[PDB]
């Protein structure tokens, strides 16, 4: 059915979905990365807040 | 299996083999075998064709740091009594049989190896344990 | 009274099911094509009403047209074309 | 995948398959071998040749096993490109003569103790 | 009445005609009804999660099929708009089934063009079963009333034995 050089092209064909799976995880990391930084910061803020609060 | 009329006949008979089996009971006992290879005293008895000596105390046979296998190894090298090399090579398929996952420390431990050389032996009943050893040591390989 | 709105409630919801088939008939087409190629582009689905007795002409036609694309492996659902049936 | 073991009869037919379960995604592994030893089941040497696909899907790769299922196709490898197959696949050799040897030495001694049960 | 869904590779533009205007060799030389669609770009994931969404999207379709031929089937027992010799199908999107086939339009209002296809099939799924759910206790209630109706009937049926 397809020649050798199709398949090569298909070859790049799963190129093209592996960085798109590559770009995905990338800015689902970045994603994440911001939900931690609210997070943690939002915590850290809170307890040093409370912390110094405490001690007025 | 024959039938006396003589009830004393059958009763003696009975009781013969019954202190019998209770006898060969007493000798079947790993502490008997590990006493019989640390000496070097090796040969042909109840203990060493014993099914339960083989199956239950399989986990005996596992030594500590298999020092009683390493002394089947010693022996495979080290004697030259034709039977004594025989029963290394039984007892070892033995526990091959009846623990496949010592074959590898034993193949660690070149013990294999040996057997692979007692195969060629000078007296055939040396040349059959080895064989039936390395043919349980073939089982997934 | 029954009656009444029921003639509105079967016909709603053969609506929104006839809506939901095609919309599904036609996902099926379009991942049927972006996987018998790759990065697709413009796979031009098309709608027939078959003439009568004419359906051996159109197998006939597309054959001819598109048969070297596979020549091996597309029958009840392996074409040369993406293919799919619909009542009516 | 794999340069496997098949029998060579529906290996058109199982690209055909593998043709209508995918597009050809991957260039399958082609080998062959003449005269082939002995097959466990068959009982004769039967001509063999391979045409097996490797996937990265996990669908497409139990697609995979089951068209190796449904056909003539042994397959039990540890497909792994570093050298660790290889040294694998020599010590696989090793264990093979330690094998054929231990067989033929058995073999003997069955012949010479069925001649010496005969005789009694 | 049959259509027929296909689709080309599409390589190049002139494919659009080839396949709805080219007489000369288009659909029985251009006398089929040829009619282009509306289809939605959509974003795909991974091979082996269109696989899955393929099996998926074709089980769907076997069973939606089945619940919408079992609601017109259902329709023409009540015996309104459509029947099972005449009026053979109902409206879609309030117009008759060839209309809409013939101009069938993608509906992102309901799936919208941003979801994924699993979540798009997922929506359509639970979507047509609380349909065909709600629809079947309605009509098994207009069934159960007509029996119960006929049932009263037939107890005021007969002879002056048992009338």
């Amino acid at each position: 059915a397809l020649s050798d050089a199709d398949v090569q092209k298909q070859i790049k064909h799963m190129m093209a979905f592996i960085e798109q799976e590559a770009n995905e995880k990338a800015e689902e990391i970045d994603a994440k990365a911001e939900e931690e930084f609210n997070i943690e910061k939002g915590r850290l803020v809170q307890t040093q807040r409370l912390k110094i609060m405490e001690y007025y | 299996q024959q039938k006396y009329d003589d009830e004393d006949i059958s009763e003696d008979i009975k009781f013969l083999l019954e202190k019998l089996g209770e006898s060969v009971q007493d000798l079947s006992s790993f502490d008997e075998y590990s006493s019989e290879l640390k000496s070097g005293r090796l040969e042909w008895s109840p203990v060493h064709k014993s099914e339960k000596f083989w199956r239950e105390n399989a986990v005996r046979l596992n030594e500590k740091n298999y020092e009683l296998l390493k002394i089947l190894t010693k022996l495979l090298e080290v004697s030259d009594d034709p039977q004594v090399l025989a029963v290394a090579a039984h007892d070892v398929g033995e526990y091959v049989r009846h623990y496949p996952r010592g074959k590898r420390v034993i193949e660690q431990l070149g013990g294999k190896q040996l057997v692979m050389n007692h195969m060629h032996h000078e007296d055939q009943q040396v040349r059959y344990n080895a064989l039936l050893a390395v043919q349980k040591l073939m089982v997934h390989n | 009274k029954q009656f009444g709105p029921l003639v509105r409630w079967l016909k709603v919801n053969f609506s929104e099911a006839f809506i939901a088939w095609i919309h599904i008939k036609a996902l099926r087409v379009f991942v049927e094509s972006v996987l018998r190629y790759g990065l697709p582009v413009n796979f031009q689905a098309m709608l027939l009403q078959p003439n009568k007795k004419s359906v051996k002409k159109l197998r006939e036609v597309l054959h001819e047209l598109y048969k070297h694309l596979d020549s091996s492996a597309a029958q009840q659902e392996y074409y040369p074309y993406v293919y799919y049936k619909i009542d009516c | 995948f794999v340069a496997g073991v098949i029998n060579r009869e529906r290996i058109p037919t199982f690209e055909r398959m593998l043709w209508r379960v995918c597009r050809g995604n991957v260039f399958l592994r082609q080998a062959e071998i003449e005269n082939p030893l002995e097959d466990p089941v068959t009982g004769d040497y039967v001509h063999k040749s391979v045409f097996i696909i490797f996937f990265q899907g996990d669908q497409l790769k139990n697609r995979v096993k089951k068209i190796c299922e449904g056909f003539r196709a042994s397959l039990y490898p540890c497909p792994e490109t570093p050298q660790e197959r290889k040294e694998m696949a020599s010590g696989v050799n090793t264990r093979i003569d330690d094998l054929q040897m231990v067989l033929n030495q058995t073999e003997d001694h069955r012949q010479r103790v069925l001649q010496a049960a005969a005789k009694n | 009445t049959e259509f027929w869904l296909i689709s080309a590779p599409g390589e190049k533009t002139c494919q659009q005609t080839w396949e709805k205007l080219h007489a000369a060799t288009t659909k029985n030389n251009n006398l089929a009804v040829s009619s282009k669609f509306n289809i939605p770009d959509l974003k795909v994931g991974t091979l082996d999660v269109l696989v899955g969404l393929s099996d998926e999207l074709a089980k769907l379709d076997a069973f939606v099929e089945g619940v919408v031929k079992k609601v017109a089937q259902y329709m023409a027992d009540v015996l309104e708009d459509s029947k099972d010799k005449v009026q053979e199908n109902l409206l879609a999107s309030g117009v008759d089934l060839v209309t809409y086939i013939t101009r069938f339009q993608w509906d992102m209002a309901k799936y919208p063009i941003k979801q994924s296809l699993k979540n798009i099939s997922e929506i359509i799924a639970k979507g047509v079963t609380q349909i065909d759910n709600d629809l079947k206790s309605r009509a098994s209630a207009y069934n159960n009333l007509k029996g119960n109706l006929q049932n009263l009937e037939r107890k005021n049926a007969g002879s002056l034995l048992t009338r």
